[PDB]
RNA sequence: GGUUCGAAGACGAUCAGAUACCGUCGUAGUUCCGACCAUAAACGAUGCCGACCGGCGAUGCGGCGGCGUUAUUCCCAUGACCCGCCGGGCAGCUUCCGGGAAACCAAAGUCUUUGGGUUCCGGGGGGAGUAUGGUUGCAAAGCUGAAACUUAAAGGAAUUGA
């Protein structure tokens, strides 16, 4: 988002949604900053670090925030992939 | 929720599961309720995957954990069935428990008594608490909530698929997920079976109140 | 438009042709009855011999006498 | 009838990218349309795609990246001289700095970008920005 | 501006349906636009039916019904009560009022 | 005068924690406290009231009128709000609608027409803005071109700080409730439009409820 | 014709929100505690507050009065008829465990418990709801 | 050919009047056969062809798979129910798909991010579907169809009143 010479000049750069891959507007009041927490293998406790997701509004009210969030956590290994 | 043996589904779960019947959805499906269904009945009851059950439960027990405070989490139940278990897991965690009617407006006017503000919303059945849901789409909010197959999924970003109508089914619901929030933050241990007996979050209605109101005298 | 074929030119300026008609400046300015129908005869100005003073009676809510003269 | 095959076949895109879908069959598949989809693959608006035999006119699947906010054909395919491509890619695209006008030249299927650089006009198939 | 969607009338994929006499007029309606209505009525009304029930020769001889079904034009219903006019929200219920007794 | 903050995000703004209105539009907090705009941009924000219009309705002894005043704020330097408001007073009319105004204001993305020399002067893209019927179009124009609109566009889009921009529009744009609220999504929609720039994967920073979490749960109940 | 108002109701409601610990079942008691907690400056709206607070909380006792809720303290008071069970209801033996299911727990490692019984299936597809 | 009904008619009422509504009769017509007529709020006030874009439960026709009930007792095999699936069709309920001035609409969506193909047709309200010519018809009348002049509004949806 930089001029000519290489300088990043817009006053900030928005979030982007983890499943539609759109861009979370400044008031969209219906998208989430989820934490789903990162577990310890031999324990089964937490760590203290986090697998974070965004999610946009138009997602939510359609319905597919549910399934979103669940292949993005099978994807990381969150959820096993037997499932 | 997977890829460890310790986080496993045991088998005392599984007879729990049973027992309280949460195995057993609605007559109806919705459309987006599809992939936690195994199979449809002669009968015509579709039976939820319990597998499926735990990975998500044990997703909704991460996404409650990694919430720092404890006291900005809002627990809710707007029927009979789920009033005591919230109470139960409210002072079991410390999380807010918000008990029968959902006034319109807790996190939309400032100047209401009871504006709260909360980081996570628990929501017992998305058909009886669609005001909580509908009013986390103005204050940028997640929801968890204990789906049936019957359930829509607007405005839920992770649904543990059971049982939510049965009383029996509800009350070990909420002890699994008071249980595994504890387990995960490192308060209970999974060597020892949990203290608490999963009876202390049943709904025990007048009926049976006054009938063991007599039985006990 | 709708017709958008590229071999499509006589359709479109055929149609617009005829439907520059019922526009009303345009017929009006493009009719000779109009210009019959002037009496200047589309000129800016024109003279003329007074033959009577007439009091033209205004409409409703403005009543007054304008006072006008027959040429 | 279906007269134009690119037109749907840009048409089943835009609607799938606007519902927020992640990948999308467009059916009657032609070499217009694929040459289209590998000049709008290697600036980056779609992922990989695969175009199935049946032994007919192929089906193409097009794995969607949601960086696709229009692609559009013109019809007819008007014949863009090189000095009035500035006019089209002037009143067709959004700014002078994103979005291409991809149009069918002597060499092959390109972007205005292209065929400006290699000095040919053509006739225009569409854009994509 | 359009007041129903049905245009106050259960005809939906014909083109025309042959016209009915209403009942009170002899007004020409078409079959599926009139009110209609079902009346199963005893011969004798109320009280009669107890001087009739010990003034016959027979034993538990149960007296016959009289079966009447009446065709009403929109006007005739209205001014009749048999139907009312209805608010923007409930004129879309369609479920016939309960006839518990 | 002394401002005690009812929202939780007003706590963290008047304890100096959040130090930007970027922190807010970021994490898309909806700003209820009408003071962090005047904490953050309490400086350069100027008022400006576009229209006093007289609404009435109808009893049986006589009409009821109560005034409408729309009021458009913001820094010659990427915000503007408009807000709306009715009174019976034509004073409370405008207090209200400067305090809406300051509510809603949204962050503009500023361009350039081709050439990428300097700072953002113009509209990133062509962005078209609707309500009711009014339809206004914002285009990207060369630098010192100065605002081509009618008067109620250019003067939310010199508050705004855009200078360059061609417009264009259609409706019943007499009616400048609908323009001006047509204008205002159209300069909105700027940042929520997807160019090649804001392609690069998003990193994930901490919303300021997670990060002051510690000094929320002692500072009030 | 008589129906206590807003201002007896709310007040009362908020007494017994606040100082559940020392009101009662008796009239004297509670009207004599009312007069202490509260400031009312008239005695019959006094004697008309103290007798709907030994009403509501004469049936605080009985079940769920909804117009309040001290949670912690009626679920407390709730804990008055202990009925603390022994055994779980859950916690039972042989389980009547539907066909259908017997291959959903077997699709899990665990299609092989002492308590899980198989009833047969209920033969002849008649759940529905007849539409005359 | 003329049973019923019934424009014009004839009277009887009603009313200030009633050439009307109400009543009693009643001619053309209402019906059939053979020739004309070509218009209707001829309506979904919504051209036809093609693609894509949500959900749900019924319904009519055809096909396919499936516990079981029932009729042919002798049941193979046919019908009647029962539970799903596929394709066309008349519709329905639901929703921040999206559109719209709104009412409302899975199309009236996929439209300033504007182009799939093609026919008909509108350009403020009146004058006016009027005059005039031409054309079809036995006639009634149909199709095509202006101008001078006049006027700042007529109008569409929705809100509060009365
Ligand atoms: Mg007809
Ligand atoms: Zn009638």
């Amino acid at each position: 988002m930089q001029s000519d010479a290489g300088e990043f000049v817009d006053l900030y750069v928005p979030r982007k949604c983890s499943a539609s891959n759109r861009i979370i507007g400044a008031k969209d009041h219906a998208s989430i900053q989820m934490n789903v927490a990162e577990v310890d293998k031999v324990t089964g406790r937490f760590n203290g670090q986090f697998k974070t997701y965004a999610i946009c509004g138009a997602i939510r009210r359609m319905g597919e925030s549910d399934d979103s969030i669940l292949r993005l956590a099978k994807s990381d290994g969150i959820v096993s992939n037997n499932f | 929720s997977g890829a460890l043996d310790v986080l496993q589904m045991k088998e005392e779960d599984v007879l729990k599961f049973l027992a309280a019947g949460t195995h057993l959805g609605g007559t109806n499906l919705d459309f987006q309720m599809e992939q936690y269904i195994y199979k449809r009945k002669s009968d015509g009851i579709y039976i939820i995957n319990l597998k499926r059950t735990w990975e998500k439960l044990l997703l909704a027990a991460r996404a409650i954990v990694a919430i720092e405070n404890p006291a900005d989490v809002s627990v809710i139940s707007s029927r009979n069935t789920g009033q005591r278990a919230v109470l139960k897991f409210a002072a079991a965690t410390g999380a807010t428990p918000i008990a029968g009617r959902f006034t319109p407006g807790t996190f939309t006017n400032q100047i209401q008594t009871a504006f709260r503000e909360p980081r996570l919303l628990v929501v017992t059945d998305p058909q009886a608490d669609h005001q909580p849901l509908t009013e986390a789409s103005y204050v940028n909010l997640p929801t968890i909530a204990l789906c049936n197959t019957d359930s829509p999924l607007r405005y839920v970003d992770i649904a543990i698929p059971c049982n939510n109508k049965g009383a029996h089914s509800v009350g070990l619901m909420w002890w699994m997920l008071a249980q595994e929030v504890l387990r995960m933050r490192g308060t209970i241990s999974r060597e020892h079976p949990w203290e608490v007996m999963p009876d202390l979050y049943f709904y025990r209605d007048p009926e049976e109140i006054e009938k063991e109101e007599q039985a006990a005298a | 438009g709708k017709c958008r074929g590229l071999r499509t030119a006589r359709k479109l300026r055929s149609h617009r042709r005829d439907q520059k008609w019922h526009d009303k400046q345009y017929k009006k300015a493009h009719l000779g009855t109009a210009l019959k129908a002037n009496p200047f005869g589309g000129a800016s100005h024109a003279k003329g011999i007074v033959l009577e003073k007439v009091g033209v009676e205004a409409k409703q809510p403005n009543s007054a006498i304008r006072k006008c003269v027959r040429v | 009838v279906r007269m134009n095959v690119l037109a749907d076949a840009l048409k089943s895109i835009n609607n799938a990218e606007k519902r927020g879908k992640r990948q999308v069959l467009i059916r009657p598949c032609s070499k217009v349309i694929v040459r289209f989809l590998t000049v709008m693959m290697k600036h980056g608006y779609i992922g990989e795609f695969e175009i199935i035999d049946d032994h007919r006119a192929g089906k193409i699947v097009v794995n969607l990246t949601g960086r696709l906010n229009k692609c559009g054909v013109i019809s007819p395919r008007f014949d863009v001289q090189l000095k009035d491509l500035e006019k089209w890619q002037n009143n067709l695209l959004p700014s002078r700095q994103f979005g291409f006008i991809v149009l069918t030249t002597s060499a092959g299927i390109m972007d205005h970008e292209e065929a400006r650089r290699k000095h040919t006009g053509g006739k225009i198939l569409g854009f994509f920005f | 501006t359009k007041k129903r969607r049905n245009n106050g009338r259960a005809k939906k994929g014909r083109g025309h349906v042959q016209p009915i006499r209403c009942t009170n007029c002899a007004r020409c309606v078409p079959k599926d636009k009139a009110i209609k209505k079902f009346v199963i009525r005893n011969i004798v009304e109320a009280a009669a039916v107890r001087d009739i029930s010990e003034v016959s020769v027979f034993d538990a001889y149960v007296l016959p019904k009289l079966y009447v079904k009446l065709h009403y034009c929109v006007s005739c219903a209205i001014h009749s009560k048999v139907v009312r006019n209805r608010s923007r929200e409930a004129r879309k219920d369609r479920t016939p009022p309960p006839r518990f007794r | 005068k002394e401002w005690l903050p009812v929202t939780k995000l007003g706590r963290l703004v008047k304890d100096m924690k959040i130090k930007s209105l970027e922190e807010i539009y970021l994490f898309s907090l909806p700003i209820k406290e009408s003071e962090i705009i005047d904490f953050f941009l309490g400086a350069a924000l100027k008022d400006e009231v576009l229209k006093i219009m007289p609404v009435q309705k109808q009893t049986r002894a006589g009409q009821r009128t109560r005034f409408k005043a729309f009021v458009a704020i913001g820094d010659y330097n990427g915000h503007v709000g408009l807000g709306l408001k009715c009174s019976k007073e034509v004073a409370t009319a405008i207090r209200g609608a400067i305090i809406l105004a300051k509510l809603s204001i949204v962050p503009v993305r500023r361009g350039y027409w081709g050439n990428k020399i300097g700072k953002p002067h113009t509209v990133p893209c062509k962005v078209t803005g609707r309500c009711g019927s009014v339809l206004v179009r914002l285009i990207p124009a060369p630098r010192g071109t100065g605002i081509v609109s009618a008067p109620v566009p250019k003067k939310l889009l010199l508050m705004a700080g855009i200078d360059d921009c061609y417009t264009s529009a259609r409706g019943c744009t007499a009616t400048l409730g609908n323009f001006a609220k047509a204008t205002f999504d159209a300069i909105s929609k700027t940042y929520s439009y997807l160019t090649p720039d804001l392609w690069k994967e998003t990193v994930f920073t901490k919303s300021p409820y997670q990060e002051f979490t510690n000094h929320l749960m002692k500072t009030h109940t | 014709g008589r129906v206590r108002t807003k201002t007896v109701k709310k007040a009362a409601r908020v007494i017994i929100e606040k100082y559940y610990t020392r009101l009662g079942n008796d009239f004297h008691t509670n009207k004599r505690v009312c007069e202490e907690i509260a400031i009312i400056p008239s005695k019959k709206l006094r004697n008309k507050i103290a007798g709907y607070v030994t009403h509501l909380m004469k049936r605080i006792q009985r079940g769920p009065v909804r117009g309040i809720s001290i949670k912690l303290q009626e679920e407390e008071r709730e804990r008055r008829d202990n009925y603390v069970p022994e055994v779980s209801a859950l916690d039972q033996e042989i389980i009547e465990v539907d066909p259908d299911t017997k291959e959903m727990l077997k699709l899990l490692d665990f299609g092989s418990l002492s308590n899980l019984q198989v009833t047969q299936p209920t033969v002849g597809m008649n759940f529905k709801t007849p539409r005359g």
